[PDB]
Protein backbone atom coordinates (compact mmCIF):
# COMPACT_ATOMS: atom_id res chain seq x y z
CA UNK A 1 0.00 0.00 0.00
CA UNK A 2 2.48 2.85 -1.07
CA UNK A 3 1.90 5.64 -3.51
CA UNK A 4 3.98 5.59 -6.89
CA UNK A 5 3.10 9.70 -7.97
CA UNK A 6 5.39 12.63 -8.16
CA UNK A 7 4.60 14.42 -4.74
CA UNK A 8 3.29 17.82 -6.62
CA UNK A 9 0.46 15.70 -8.25
CA UNK A 10 0.10 13.61 -5.18
CA UNK A 11 -0.76 17.09 -3.67
CA UNK A 12 -3.26 18.01 -5.86
CA UNK A 13 -5.16 14.46 -5.82
CA UNK A 14 -5.52 15.11 -2.27
CA UNK A 15 -7.09 18.75 -3.06
CA UNK A 16 -9.15 17.20 -5.40
CA UNK A 17 -10.54 13.83 -3.73
CA UNK A 18 -12.32 12.88 -0.29
CA UNK A 19 -4.76 -2.43 -2.28
CA UNK A 20 -1.49 -3.15 -3.44
CA UNK A 21 -2.09 0.21 -4.63
CA UNK A 22 -1.91 3.57 -2.61
CA UNK A 23 -5.31 5.59 -2.92
CA UNK A 24 -3.64 8.51 -4.22
CA UNK A 25 -1.92 6.33 -6.99
CA UNK A 26 -5.50 4.66 -7.45
CA UNK A 27 -7.60 7.56 -7.85
CA UNK A 28 -5.21 9.09 -10.31
CA UNK A 29 -5.24 5.78 -12.28
CA UNK A 30 -9.40 6.11 -12.17
CA UNK A 31 -9.29 9.43 -13.73
CA UNK A 32 -7.58 8.47 -17.13
CA UNK A 33 -5.46 11.59 -17.68
CA UNK A 34 -1.87 12.42 -18.17
CA UNK A 35 -0.92 15.40 -15.56
CA UNK A 36 2.59 15.99 -15.75
CA UNK A 37 4.32 18.42 -13.65
CA UNK A 38 6.05 21.05 -15.15
CA UNK A 39 9.30 22.62 -13.57
CA UNK A 40 8.83 26.14 -11.97
CA UNK A 41 12.33 27.31 -14.62
CA UNK A 42 10.45 25.72 -17.27
CA UNK A 43 9.86 27.62 -20.62
CA UNK A 44 5.92 26.47 -20.63
CA UNK A 45 6.12 27.57 -16.51
CA UNK A 46 7.05 31.05 -17.69
CA UNK A 47 4.95 31.45 -20.47
CA UNK A 48 2.23 30.29 -19.29
CA UNK A 49 2.31 32.75 -15.83
CA UNK A 50 2.70 35.59 -17.79
CA UNK A 51 -0.18 34.83 -19.74
CA UNK A 52 -1.94 34.50 -16.01
CA UNK A 53 -0.85 37.77 -14.79
CA UNK A 54 -0.80 39.98 -18.02
CA UNK A 55 -4.85 39.05 -18.52
CA UNK A 56 -6.09 39.87 -14.92
CA UNK A 57 -8.79 42.02 -15.61
CA UNK A 58 -9.31 45.42 -14.17
CA UNK A 59 -12.00 45.08 -12.96
CA UNK A 60 -11.44 42.23 -11.17
CA UNK A 61 -9.68 43.93 -8.37
CA UNK A 62 -10.73 42.34 -5.46
CA UNK A 63 -7.85 39.61 -5.69
CA UNK A 64 -4.51 38.73 -7.44
CA UNK A 65 -3.45 35.49 -8.00
CA UNK A 66 -0.02 33.31 -7.59
CA UNK A 67 0.82 30.40 -9.40
CA UNK A 68 1.77 27.71 -6.71
CA UNK A 69 1.92 24.70 -9.58
CA UNK A 70 1.56 23.95 -12.99
CA UNK A 71 0.54 20.95 -15.02
CA UNK A 72 0.41 19.64 -18.32
CA UNK A 73 -2.74 17.86 -19.23
CA UNK A 74 -2.85 14.98 -22.12
CA UNK A 75 -6.45 13.25 -21.75
CA UNK A 76 -6.28 10.14 -23.72
CA UNK A 77 -8.92 10.05 -26.58
CA UNK A 78 -9.24 13.66 -26.72
CA UNK A 79 -6.36 14.01 -28.85
CA UNK A 80 -8.02 12.06 -31.82
CA UNK A 81 -11.39 13.25 -31.59
CA UNK A 82 -9.90 16.72 -32.23
CA UNK A 83 -11.06 18.65 -34.78
CA UNK A 84 -7.24 18.87 -36.05
CA UNK A 85 -9.06 20.47 -39.60
CA UNK A 86 -10.31 23.17 -37.81
CA UNK A 87 -8.32 26.98 -37.85
CA UNK A 88 -8.09 29.65 -34.79
CA UNK A 89 -6.60 26.84 -32.36
CA UNK A 90 -6.01 29.49 -28.98
CA UNK A 91 -5.17 28.29 -25.83
CA UNK A 92 -8.41 29.54 -23.75
CA UNK A 93 -8.78 29.66 -20.02
CA UNK A 94 -11.97 27.58 -18.16
CA UNK A 95 -12.51 28.26 -14.30
CA UNK A 96 -14.81 25.97 -12.25
CA UNK A 97 -15.60 25.17 -8.78
CA UNK A 98 -12.98 22.44 -6.51
CA UNK A 99 -15.77 19.83 -6.73
CA UNK A 100 -16.07 20.01 -10.25
CA UNK A 101 -12.23 18.44 -11.21
CA UNK A 102 -12.55 14.81 -11.49
CA UNK A 103 -15.58 15.05 -13.75
CA UNK A 104 -13.74 17.54 -15.58
CA UNK A 105 -10.39 15.40 -16.04
CA UNK A 106 -12.38 12.19 -15.88
CA UNK A 107 -14.97 12.93 -18.92
CA UNK A 108 -13.58 15.91 -20.28
CA UNK A 109 -15.20 19.14 -20.67
CA UNK A 110 -19.45 18.66 -21.02
CA UNK A 111 -21.81 20.90 -22.61
CA UNK A 112 -24.25 23.00 -20.32
CA UNK A 113 -26.21 20.34 -18.63
CA UNK A 114 -29.12 19.17 -20.96
CA UNK A 115 -31.46 19.72 -17.74
CA UNK A 116 -32.38 23.09 -16.20
CA UNK A 117 -31.09 26.28 -18.12
CA UNK A 118 -33.11 28.62 -15.35
CA UNK A 119 -33.85 31.42 -17.78
CA UNK A 120 -31.56 29.72 -20.75
CA UNK A 121 -27.52 30.51 -20.97
CA UNK A 122 -26.10 33.24 -21.78
CA UNK A 123 -25.37 31.77 -25.59
CA UNK A 124 -27.40 28.47 -24.98
CA UNK A 125 -25.63 25.21 -24.39
CA UNK A 126 -22.10 24.82 -25.03
CA UNK A 127 -18.96 24.77 -23.16
CA UNK A 128 -17.71 28.32 -22.03
CA UNK A 129 -14.11 29.91 -22.22
CA UNK A 130 -12.32 33.54 -21.54
CA UNK A 131 -9.11 34.95 -22.76
CA UNK A 132 -8.82 36.73 -19.43
CA UNK A 133 -7.28 34.93 -16.50
CA UNK A 134 -9.44 36.61 -13.91
CA UNK A 135 -12.82 36.15 -15.88
CA UNK A 136 -12.49 32.43 -15.43
CA UNK A 137 -10.81 32.80 -12.16
CA UNK A 138 -13.58 34.05 -10.72
CA UNK A 139 -15.65 30.96 -11.65
CA UNK A 140 -13.78 28.47 -9.31
CA UNK A 141 -15.29 30.39 -6.46
CA UNK A 142 -12.50 30.82 -4.03
CA UNK A 143 -12.79 32.06 -0.93
CA UNK A 144 -10.46 33.19 2.19
CA UNK A 145 -10.47 29.97 3.98
CA UNK A 146 -10.63 27.63 0.59
CA UNK A 147 -7.74 30.13 -1.33
CA UNK A 148 -6.63 27.54 -3.70
CA UNK A 149 -8.30 26.62 -6.86
CA UNK A 150 -7.38 25.63 -10.50
CA UNK A 151 -7.42 26.85 -14.02
CA UNK A 152 -7.50 24.73 -17.11
CA UNK A 153 -5.79 25.57 -20.37
CA UNK A 154 -7.23 24.25 -23.28
CA UNK A 155 -6.61 24.17 -27.13
CA UNK A 156 -9.52 25.61 -28.53
CA UNK A 157 -10.58 24.56 -32.15
CA UNK A 158 -12.91 28.02 -32.69
CA UNK A 159 -13.00 27.94 -36.44
CA UNK A 160 -15.61 30.19 -37.80
CA UNK A 161 -16.37 32.31 -35.42
CA UNK A 162 -19.84 33.67 -35.11
CA UNK A 163 -19.51 37.02 -33.69
CA UNK A 164 -21.89 38.48 -31.84
CA UNK A 165 -23.03 41.72 -29.61
CA UNK A 166 -25.29 41.12 -27.16
CA UNK A 167 -26.51 38.27 -25.29
CA UNK A 168 -28.78 35.23 -27.30
CA UNK A 169 -29.78 31.91 -25.70
CA UNK A 170 -30.84 30.91 -28.78
CA UNK A 171 -27.37 31.19 -30.36
CA UNK A 172 -26.39 27.60 -31.24
CA UNK A 173 -29.12 27.35 -33.91
CA UNK A 174 -27.81 30.66 -35.55
CA UNK A 175 -24.23 29.23 -36.15
CA UNK A 176 -25.42 27.81 -40.19
CA UNK A 177 -21.90 26.02 -40.57
CA UNK A 178 -19.89 28.48 -38.42
CA UNK A 179 -17.88 26.54 -35.75
CA UNK A 180 -17.99 28.80 -32.73
CA UNK A 181 -19.89 31.52 -30.56
CA UNK A 182 -17.74 34.76 -29.52
CA UNK A 183 -19.27 37.15 -27.48
CA UNK A 184 -17.25 40.26 -28.55
CA UNK A 185 -16.27 42.73 -25.58
CA UNK A 186 -14.39 46.27 -24.81
CA UNK A 187 -11.30 44.60 -23.72
CA UNK A 188 -9.36 41.60 -24.68
CA UNK A 189 -5.90 40.64 -25.39
CA UNK A 190 -4.67 42.16 -28.69
CA UNK A 191 -2.44 40.67 -31.61
CA UNK A 192 0.21 42.56 -31.25
CA UNK A 193 0.76 40.76 -28.34
CA UNK A 194 -0.05 37.28 -29.06
CA UNK A 195 2.41 34.45 -28.88
CA UNK A 196 3.12 30.62 -29.38
CA UNK A 197 3.73 27.56 -27.20
CA UNK A 198 3.65 24.44 -28.45
CA UNK A 199 1.12 25.34 -31.47
CA UNK A 200 -1.29 27.26 -30.02
CA UNK A 201 -2.02 30.33 -29.91
CA UNK A 202 -1.96 32.13 -26.45
CA UNK A 203 -3.71 35.36 -26.46
CA UNK A 204 -1.31 37.27 -23.95
CA UNK A 205 -1.94 40.23 -22.68
CA UNK A 206 -2.26 43.35 -21.67
CA UNK A 207 -5.83 44.06 -22.69
CA UNK A 208 -6.52 46.53 -24.50
CA UNK A 209 -9.68 48.70 -26.16
CA UNK A 210 -11.36 46.42 -29.14
CA UNK A 211 -12.83 49.21 -30.92
CA UNK A 212 -16.19 47.11 -29.93
CA UNK A 213 -19.78 49.03 -29.45
CA UNK A 214 -22.98 47.71 -29.27
CA UNK A 215 -25.04 50.84 -31.52
CA UNK A 216 -28.24 49.30 -29.42
CA UNK A 217 -26.42 49.78 -25.78
CA UNK A 218 -24.79 48.07 -23.70
CA UNK A 219 -21.37 46.97 -24.93
CA UNK A 220 -20.09 43.60 -22.50
CA UNK A 221 -16.78 44.00 -21.07
CA UNK A 222 -14.64 41.25 -22.00
CA UNK A 223 -14.68 38.45 -24.93
CA UNK A 224 -16.57 35.24 -24.68
CA UNK A 225 -15.55 32.05 -26.00
CA UNK A 226 -18.18 28.75 -26.65
CA UNK A 227 -17.45 25.72 -28.69
CA UNK A 228 -20.79 23.25 -28.93
CA UNK A 229 -18.60 20.02 -28.91
CA UNK A 230 -16.13 18.18 -26.89
CA UNK A 231 -14.12 17.26 -29.52
CA UNK A 232 -13.34 21.16 -30.44
CA UNK A 233 -11.63 21.36 -26.66
CA UNK A 234 -8.28 19.61 -26.12
CA UNK A 235 -6.98 20.12 -22.23
CA UNK A 236 -3.10 21.03 -21.79
CA UNK A 237 -2.20 22.45 -18.81
CA UNK A 238 -4.06 22.87 -15.45
CA UNK A 239 -2.82 25.54 -13.36
CA UNK A 240 -2.83 25.41 -9.47
CA UNK A 241 -3.51 28.87 -8.31
CA UNK A 242 -3.99 30.50 -4.51
CA UNK A 243 -6.09 33.21 -5.04
CA UNK A 244 -4.88 36.37 -2.42
CA UNK A 245 -7.82 38.62 -1.37
CA UNK A 246 -7.76 41.53 0.27
CA UNK A 247 -9.47 42.88 3.60
CA UNK A 248 -12.40 41.01 3.74
CA UNK A 249 -13.43 43.55 7.03
CA UNK B 1 -27.15 83.40 -10.42
CA UNK B 2 -23.83 84.65 -9.03
CA UNK B 3 -23.77 83.15 -5.92
CA UNK B 4 -25.10 80.13 -6.96
CA UNK B 5 -21.36 79.00 -8.25
CA UNK B 6 -20.06 79.25 -4.34
CA UNK B 7 -22.15 76.29 -3.07
CA UNK B 8 -21.93 73.84 -6.39
CA UNK B 9 -18.41 74.60 -6.95
CA UNK B 10 -17.90 73.14 -3.78
CA UNK B 11 -19.94 70.03 -3.74
CA UNK B 12 -19.17 68.72 -7.06
CA UNK B 13 -23.27 69.06 -7.41
CA UNK B 14 -25.51 71.45 -9.09
CA UNK B 15 -28.45 72.20 -7.16
CA UNK B 16 -31.63 72.66 -8.09
CA UNK B 17 -34.12 76.22 -8.19
CA UNK B 18 -35.53 75.19 -5.07
CA UNK B 19 -32.75 75.29 -3.00
CA UNK B 20 -31.79 79.05 -3.72
CA UNK B 21 -35.43 80.09 -3.99
CA UNK B 22 -35.68 78.69 -0.53
CA UNK B 23 -32.72 80.63 1.05
CA UNK B 24 -34.54 83.91 0.03
CA UNK B 25 -37.62 82.80 1.62
CA UNK B 26 -35.59 82.19 5.12
CA UNK B 27 -33.84 84.78 4.64
CA UNK B 28 -36.95 87.35 4.64
CA UNK B 29 -38.34 85.57 7.19
CA UNK B 30 -34.86 86.58 9.22
CA UNK B 31 -32.90 88.49 7.35
CA UNK B 32 -30.06 88.74 9.84
CA UNK B 33 -29.69 84.95 10.69
CA UNK B 34 -31.37 83.12 7.58
CA UNK B 35 -30.73 79.41 8.43
CA UNK B 36 -32.29 79.40 12.04
CA UNK B 37 -35.58 81.57 10.67
CA UNK B 38 -37.37 77.62 11.30
CA UNK B 39 -35.42 76.59 14.22
CA UNK B 40 -37.85 78.19 17.36
CA UNK B 41 -41.10 77.09 15.33
CA UNK B 42 -40.29 74.00 13.75
CA UNK B 43 -37.17 73.15 15.19
CA UNK B 44 -35.12 72.53 11.82
CA UNK B 45 -32.15 74.26 10.61
CA UNK B 46 -30.96 74.96 7.25
CA UNK B 47 -27.53 73.41 6.21
CA UNK B 48 -25.48 71.15 4.05
CA UNK B 49 -25.16 73.85 1.47
CA UNK B 50 -27.04 76.33 3.21
CA UNK B 51 -24.10 76.34 5.17
CA UNK B 52 -22.15 78.04 2.53
CA UNK B 53 -25.42 80.37 1.47
CA UNK B 54 -25.10 81.48 5.25
CA UNK B 55 -20.87 82.45 4.93
CA UNK B 56 -20.45 79.70 7.75
CA UNK B 57 -17.95 78.43 6.01
CA UNK B 58 -15.62 81.20 6.38
CA UNK B 59 -13.99 79.75 9.60
CA UNK B 60 -11.20 77.46 8.73
CA UNK B 61 -8.92 70.05 6.28
CA UNK B 62 -12.40 70.17 5.05
CA UNK B 63 -14.09 67.21 3.35
CA UNK B 64 -17.53 68.53 1.92
CA UNK B 65 -19.04 64.98 0.83
CA UNK B 66 -18.97 63.94 4.25
CA UNK B 67 -20.16 67.79 5.62
CA UNK B 68 -23.20 66.95 7.42
CA UNK B 69 -23.43 63.17 6.54
CA UNK B 70 -25.16 60.96 8.19
CA UNK B 71 -24.24 57.59 9.47
CA UNK B 72 -26.66 56.00 6.75
CA UNK B 73 -26.82 58.65 4.30
CA UNK B 74 -25.93 56.78 0.72
CA UNK B 75 -24.29 58.90 -1.74
CA UNK B 76 -27.27 59.94 -3.70
CA UNK B 77 -28.69 61.80 -0.42
CA UNK B 78 -27.15 65.29 0.64
CA UNK B 79 -28.37 66.78 3.39
CA UNK B 80 -29.52 70.38 3.53
CA UNK B 81 -31.77 70.34 7.06
CA UNK B 82 -31.91 68.47 10.16
CA UNK B 83 -34.19 68.55 12.51
CA UNK B 84 -35.09 66.19 15.97
CA UNK B 85 -31.33 65.45 17.45
CA UNK B 86 -32.81 62.48 19.63
CA UNK B 87 -33.93 61.12 16.17
CA UNK B 88 -31.25 62.34 14.45
CA UNK B 89 -33.84 63.80 11.74
CA UNK B 90 -32.92 65.58 8.70
CA UNK B 91 -33.59 66.03 5.53
CA UNK B 92 -32.14 65.66 1.99
CA UNK B 93 -31.83 65.84 -2.06
CA UNK B 94 -31.80 62.33 -3.64
CA UNK B 95 -30.20 62.24 -6.80
CA UNK B 96 -29.87 58.81 -8.59
CA UNK B 97 -27.07 60.59 -10.39
CA UNK B 98 -24.89 63.00 -9.88
CA UNK B 99 -24.81 64.26 -13.31
CA UNK B 100 -28.80 64.86 -12.90
CA UNK B 101 -30.51 67.35 -10.55
CA UNK B 102 -32.26 65.93 -7.47
CA UNK B 103 -35.37 63.51 -8.38
CA UNK B 104 -37.12 64.17 -4.84
CA UNK B 105 -36.80 65.06 -0.80
CA UNK B 106 -35.87 62.40 1.19
CA UNK B 107 -36.03 62.21 5.12
CA UNK B 108 -34.13 59.94 7.51
CA UNK B 109 -34.01 59.53 11.28
CA UNK B 110 -30.16 58.01 11.46
CA UNK B 111 -31.07 57.38 14.91
CA UNK B 112 -33.71 55.01 14.19
CA UNK B 113 -33.06 53.08 11.05
CA UNK B 114 -32.21 53.53 7.25
CA UNK B 115 -34.53 53.95 5.77
CA UNK B 116 -35.36 57.15 3.42
CA UNK B 117 -38.98 58.33 2.91
CA UNK B 118 -39.84 60.45 0.09
CA UNK B 119 -41.11 63.96 1.82
CA UNK B 120 -42.03 65.81 -2.34
CA UNK B 121 -40.11 66.79 -4.72
CA UNK B 122 -38.66 70.21 -3.57
CA UNK B 123 -37.74 71.85 -0.19
CA UNK B 124 -40.26 74.14 -0.07
CA UNK B 125 -42.93 70.61 -0.02
CA UNK B 126 -40.72 68.88 2.71
CA UNK B 127 -40.89 71.21 5.36
CA UNK B 128 -44.58 72.27 5.02
CA UNK B 129 -45.36 68.63 5.09
CA UNK B 130 -43.12 68.46 8.37
CA UNK B 131 -45.03 71.84 9.20
CA UNK B 132 -48.49 70.18 8.68
CA UNK B 133 -47.72 67.31 10.95
CA UNK B 134 -46.08 68.89 13.70
CA UNK B 135 -49.15 71.33 14.30
CA UNK B 136 -51.27 67.88 15.23
CA UNK B 137 -48.88 67.32 17.98
CA UNK B 138 -49.06 71.01 19.19
CA UNK B 139 -51.01 72.12 22.39
CA UNK B 140 -50.06 75.90 22.88
CA UNK B 141 -51.89 78.66 21.29
CA UNK B 142 -48.81 80.48 20.27
CA UNK B 143 -46.75 78.47 19.29
CA UNK B 144 -49.79 77.19 16.84
CA UNK B 145 -50.58 80.90 15.58
CA UNK B 146 -47.09 81.35 14.56
CA UNK B 147 -47.09 78.31 12.48
CA UNK B 148 -50.29 79.56 10.88
CA UNK B 149 -48.88 82.29 9.80
CA UNK B 150 -45.97 81.02 8.35
CA UNK B 151 -47.89 78.30 6.43
CA UNK B 152 -49.76 80.82 4.59
CA UNK B 153 -46.48 82.38 3.24
CA UNK B 154 -45.22 79.16 2.48
CA UNK B 155 -48.44 77.70 0.60
CA UNK B 156 -48.31 81.36 -1.81
CA UNK B 157 -44.28 81.05 -1.93
CA UNK B 158 -44.89 77.85 -3.29
CA UNK B 159 -48.13 78.62 -5.47
CA UNK B 160 -45.74 82.02 -6.64
CA UNK B 161 -43.11 79.69 -7.77
CA UNK B 162 -44.95 77.16 -9.66
CA UNK B 163 -43.49 74.28 -6.43
CA UNK B 164 -45.88 71.34 -6.14
CA UNK B 165 -46.55 70.87 -2.63
CA UNK B 166 -47.62 67.15 -2.97
CA UNK B 167 -46.17 63.98 -1.07
CA UNK B 168 -45.08 62.28 -4.00
CA UNK B 169 -45.66 64.31 -7.63
CA UNK B 170 -45.82 63.08 -10.95
CA UNK B 171 -42.03 62.56 -11.53
CA UNK B 172 -41.78 61.38 -8.11
CA UNK B 173 -44.40 58.73 -9.26
CA UNK B 174 -42.14 58.58 -12.87
CA UNK B 175 -39.26 57.51 -11.38
CA UNK B 176 -40.83 55.21 -9.36
CA UNK B 177 -41.56 53.23 -12.95
CA UNK B 178 -37.91 53.38 -13.33
CA UNK B 179 -36.97 51.86 -10.12
CA UNK B 180 -35.09 48.84 -10.90
CA UNK B 181 -35.10 47.43 -7.19
CA UNK B 182 -35.93 48.97 -3.53
CA UNK B 183 -32.80 47.90 -1.50
CA UNK B 184 -33.15 48.07 2.52
CA UNK B 185 -33.79 51.92 2.44
CA UNK B 186 -36.66 51.44 0.07
CA UNK B 187 -35.93 54.47 -2.08
CA UNK B 188 -34.97 52.20 -5.31
CA UNK B 189 -32.08 52.35 -7.57
CA UNK B 190 -32.31 53.65 -11.42
CA UNK B 191 -30.11 52.20 -13.91
CA UNK B 192 -29.82 52.42 -17.37
CA UNK B 193 -31.31 50.00 -18.90
CA UNK B 194 -31.38 48.88 -22.83
CA UNK B 195 -33.63 46.66 -25.09
CA UNK B 196 -32.05 43.35 -23.77
CA UNK B 197 -32.92 43.66 -20.07
CA UNK B 198 -29.43 44.64 -19.57
CA UNK B 199 -27.99 46.52 -16.55
CA UNK B 200 -29.64 44.49 -13.35
CA UNK B 201 -30.56 40.98 -12.13
CA UNK B 202 -31.43 40.18 -8.82
CA UNK B 203 -29.90 38.78 -5.93
CA UNK B 204 -29.76 35.33 -5.29
CA UNK B 205 -31.63 35.47 -1.39
CA UNK B 206 -34.44 37.58 -0.66
CA UNK B 207 -34.49 40.85 1.32
CA UNK B 208 -35.57 38.64 4.49
CA UNK B 209 -32.72 36.05 3.52
CA UNK B 210 -29.81 38.56 3.15
CA UNK B 211 -30.88 40.51 6.72
CA UNK B 212 -30.57 37.12 8.39
CA UNK B 213 -27.45 36.45 6.98
CA UNK B 214 -25.90 39.35 8.23
CA UNK B 215 -27.00 38.94 11.61
CA UNK B 216 -25.55 35.36 11.99
CA UNK B 217 -22.36 37.28 11.09
CA UNK B 218 -22.62 40.23 13.46
CA UNK B 219 -23.49 37.70 16.01
CA UNK B 220 -20.97 35.11 16.08
CA UNK B 221 -19.19 34.48 18.66
CA UNK B 222 -15.44 34.29 17.23
CA UNK B 223 -13.47 35.41 14.31
CA UNK B 224 -13.52 31.77 13.48
CA UNK B 225 -17.35 31.65 13.18
CA UNK B 226 -17.77 34.98 11.56
CA UNK B 227 -14.98 33.92 8.86
CA UNK B 228 -17.66 31.03 8.21
CA UNK B 229 -21.15 33.08 8.34
CA UNK B 230 -19.43 35.05 5.32
CA UNK B 231 -18.83 32.31 3.29
CA UNK B 232 -22.73 33.17 1.64
CA UNK B 233 -21.80 36.86 1.16
CA UNK B 234 -18.50 35.98 -0.76
CA UNK B 235 -20.36 33.46 -2.46
CA UNK B 236 -22.77 36.46 -4.09
CA UNK B 237 -19.64 38.47 -4.47
CA UNK B 238 -18.82 36.40 -7.34
CA UNK B 239 -21.95 36.45 -8.67
CA UNK B 240 -21.46 40.31 -8.89
CA UNK B 241 -18.30 39.93 -10.58
CA UNK B 242 -19.92 37.74 -13.11
CA UNK B 243 -22.87 40.07 -13.70
CA UNK B 244 -20.37 43.04 -14.04
CA UNK B 245 -18.73 41.12 -17.13
CA UNK B 246 -21.82 40.93 -18.37
CA UNK B 247 -22.76 44.64 -17.74
CA UNK B 248 -25.06 43.76 -15.29
CA UNK B 249 -24.34 46.87 -12.98
CA UNK B 250 -26.91 47.56 -10.78
CA UNK B 251 -26.40 44.36 -9.08
CA UNK B 252 -23.34 45.09 -6.90
CA UNK B 253 -24.91 48.26 -6.47
CA UNK B 254 -28.15 46.86 -4.69
CA UNK B 255 -25.88 44.43 -2.63
CA UNK B 256 -23.29 46.92 -2.13
CA UNK B 257 -26.10 49.40 -0.61
CA UNK B 258 -27.91 46.81 1.43
CA UNK B 259 -24.68 45.77 3.22
CA UNK B 260 -24.09 49.80 3.94
CA UNK B 261 -27.68 50.09 4.79
CA UNK B 262 -28.09 47.48 7.99
CA UNK B 263 -24.81 49.23 9.40
CA UNK B 264 -22.07 46.76 10.74
CA UNK B 265 -18.76 47.61 10.69
CA UNK B 266 -18.22 44.38 9.12
CA UNK B 267 -19.15 45.27 6.09
CA UNK B 268 -17.14 48.20 5.43
CA UNK B 269 -14.70 46.01 3.65
CA UNK B 270 -16.69 44.17 1.35
CA UNK B 271 -19.00 47.43 0.23
CA UNK B 272 -15.72 49.07 -0.40
CA UNK B 273 -14.89 46.49 -2.98
CA UNK B 274 -18.38 46.95 -4.32
CA UNK B 275 -19.76 49.92 -4.47
CA UNK B 276 -16.78 52.47 -5.56
CA UNK B 277 -16.37 49.72 -8.69
CA UNK B 278 -20.25 49.62 -9.55
CA UNK B 279 -20.62 53.54 -9.46
CA UNK B 280 -17.63 53.89 -11.68
CA UNK B 281 -18.46 51.00 -13.96
CA UNK B 282 -21.89 53.48 -14.02
CA UNK B 283 -20.30 56.47 -14.93
CA UNK B 284 -20.94 57.90 -11.36
CA UNK B 285 -17.40 58.82 -10.47
CA UNK B 286 -18.56 61.06 -8.05
CA UNK B 287 -20.27 58.81 -5.98
CA UNK B 288 -17.50 56.28 -5.67
CA UNK B 289 -15.32 59.23 -4.47
CA UNK B 290 -18.09 59.80 -1.73
CA UNK B 291 -18.96 56.63 -0.62
CA UNK B 292 -15.04 55.56 -0.58
CA UNK B 293 -14.66 58.81 2.03
CA UNK B 294 -17.46 57.93 3.90
CA UNK B 295 -16.30 54.36 4.37
CA UNK B 296 -13.21 55.26 5.58
CA UNK B 297 -14.90 58.35 7.52
CA UNK B 298 -18.61 57.35 8.82
CA UNK B 299 -19.00 58.94 12.23
CA UNK B 300 -22.16 59.74 14.30
CA UNK B 301 -20.92 63.39 14.74
CA UNK B 302 -20.40 65.06 11.06
CA UNK B 303 -20.57 68.77 10.98
CA UNK B 304 -17.04 69.32 9.78
CA UNK B 305 -17.36 72.77 11.62
CA UNK B 306 -18.25 71.66 15.10
N1 LIG C 1 -17.64 16.50 -16.95
C1 LIG C 1 -17.91 17.85 -16.48
N2 LIG C 1 -17.55 17.58 -15.24
C2 LIG C 1 -17.60 18.54 -14.25
N3 LIG C 1 -18.02 19.79 -14.56
C3 LIG C 1 -18.40 20.08 -15.84
C4 LIG C 1 -18.35 19.14 -16.80
N4 LIG C 1 -18.78 19.71 -17.95
C5 LIG C 1 -19.08 21.00 -17.71
N5 LIG C 1 -18.84 21.23 -16.40
C6 LIG C 1 -18.93 22.31 -15.44
O1 LIG C 1 -20.47 22.54 -15.08
C7 LIG C 1 -20.75 23.77 -15.27
C8 LIG C 1 -21.67 23.96 -16.51
O2 LIG C 1 -21.74 23.15 -17.39
N6 LIG C 1 -22.45 25.22 -16.49
C9 LIG C 1 -22.34 26.23 -15.42
C10 LIG C 1 -21.77 27.52 -16.01
N7 LIG C 1 -22.61 28.00 -17.07
C11 LIG C 1 -22.13 29.25 -17.66
C12 LIG C 1 -20.62 29.27 -18.06
O3 LIG C 1 -20.00 28.29 -18.28
N8 LIG C 1 -19.93 30.58 -18.07
C13 LIG C 1 -18.54 30.92 -18.38
C14 LIG C 1 -18.28 31.97 -19.26
C15 LIG C 1 -16.98 32.35 -19.55
C16 LIG C 1 -15.92 31.70 -18.93
C17 LIG C 1 -16.16 30.67 -18.03
C18 LIG C 1 -17.46 30.28 -17.75
C19 LIG C 1 -17.38 29.11 -16.73
N9 LIG C 1 -16.00 28.85 -16.45
C20 LIG C 1 -15.21 29.78 -17.22
O4 LIG C 1 -14.01 29.85 -17.23
C21 LIG C 1 -22.79 27.01 -18.11
C22 LIG C 1 -23.36 25.71 -17.54
C23 LIG C 1 -19.43 24.53 -15.65
O5 LIG C 1 -19.04 25.37 -14.61
C24 LIG C 1 -18.43 23.45 -15.95
O6 LIG C 1 -17.12 23.77 -15.29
Amino acid sequence: PESQLDLRVQELIKLICNSPEHPLDQHYRNLHCALRPLDHESYEFKVISQYLQSTHAPTHSDYTMTLLDLFEVEKDGEKEAFREDLHNRMLLWHGSRMSNWVGILSHGLRIAPPEAPITGYMFGKGIYFADMSSKSANYCFASRLKNTGLLLLSEVALGQCNELLEANPKAEGLLQGKHSTKGLGKMAPSSAHFVTLNGSTVPLGPASDTGILNPDGYTLNYNEYIVYNPNQVRMRYLLKVQFNFLQLW
Amino acid sequence: HHLRKEVENHYKLSLPEDFYHFWKFCEELDPEKPSDSLSASLGLQLVGPYDILAGKHKTKGLNFNLHWRFYYDPPEFQTIIIGDNKTQYHMGYFRDSPDEFPVYVGINEAKKNCIIVPNGDNVFAAVKLFLTKKLKEITDKKKINLLKNIDEKLTEAARELGYSLEQRTVKMKQRDKKVVTKTFHGAGLVVPVDKNDVGYRELPETDADLKRICKTIVEAASDEERLKAFAPIQEMMTFVQFANDECDYGMGLELGMDLFCYGSHYFHKVAGQLLPLAYNLLKRNLFAEIIEEHLANRSQENIDQL
